[PDB]
């Protein structure tokens, strides 16, 4: 069943609100009155055992007219050092990430941001090093 | 397989619509309808036109159509994203019930606003009605018209 962008996105606003168990990833409306619902906040717990654990991410995610046929952008404000994440802007390269590079449209920003988190668990992300706590790009 | 209730519904939409009010199936997806209301004569909406948009889900009719104003308009019953606060979209709904009944309560919603529930609008329009539907004249000037 398709459901169109419009009751898709109050779906995941919904959804949201209700939050995943644990907390580790949370999302929600940028502006709570954007009837557009096209720019919203994501945040992420850097998982454990990883040069991540413990800091919490700050994300930036942006729904365009065409979500969810087409994916949805993905920008880092927290600095992070990690495969696929410009290291001065915070972009996240959606080449370098699977579930955005072969994005279908039953994927939900949800699902983004714990792809997103599972990779900082990868041998290749999780003993990179990291900037100061703290920090953000410009 | 696409149940039959809603090829029938959607059948006797196009064959006998609901006077005021235009509603089509979307070309690419047989669960979405664009729908028009006319403004009501002596409401505070008359002379505007509002979208909406509306979804049969997986589980229709034994789940109740999702509905949204897509049009900003001034009312006790829409928040700020468009969401309705209608009985029978929540707690009344039942499949005896369909769309044109859906449709027609909007519709009666606009023509005559009851604004017991709880919100700032419907406060206003219980305590400062004057105010509340000066508000809404000048939202379906604003954004109801062009």
């Amino acid at each position: 069943v398709k459901v169109p962008r419009n009751f898709r996105l109050l779906e995941e606003l919904e959804e949201g609100q209700k939050g995943v168990g644990d907390g580790t990833v949370s999302w929600g409306l940028e502006d709570d009155e954007d009837m557009t619902l096209t720019r919203w906040t994501g945040m992420i717990i850097g998982p454990p055992r990883t040069n991540y654990e413990n800091r919490i991410y700050s994300l930036k995610v942006e729904c365009g007219p065409k979500y969810p046929e087409a994916p949805p952008s993905v920008r880092f404000v927290t600095k992070i050092n990690m495969n696929g994440i410009n290291n001065s802007s915070g972009m996240v390269d959606a080449r370098s990430i699977p579930v955005l590079a072969k994005w279908q449209n039953s994927y939900s920003i949800k699902v983004v941001l714990q792809e997103l988190r599972r990779l900082m668990m990868s041998k290749e992300n999780m003993k990179l090093p990291q900037p100061p706590e703290g920090q953000t790009y410009n | 397989g696409l149940p039959r209730r809603i090829i029938k519904e959607t059948q006797r939409l196009l064959a006998e619509p609901v006077p005021g009010i235009k509603a089509e199936p979307d070309e690419s997806n047989a669960r979405y309808f664009h729908v028009v209301i006319a403004g009501p004569q002596d409401s505070p909406f008359e002379g505007g036109t509002f979208k909406l948009e509306l979804f049969l889900p997986e589980e229709y009719p034994m789940a109740a159509p999702k509905v949204r104003f897509m049009t900003k308009i001034y009312h006790p019953n829409v928040d700020k994203l468009g969401r309705i606060c209608l009985d029978i979209l929540k707690d009344k709904w039942s499949p005896a019930l369909q769309i044109r009944t859906v449709l027609l309560s909007i519709q009666a919603l606009l023509s005559a606003p009851n604004p017991d529930d709880a919100n700032d609008v419907a406060e206003q329009w219980k305590t400062n009605e004057a105010q509340a539907i000066e508000t809404a004249r000048a939202w379906t000037r604003l954004y109801a018209m062009n």
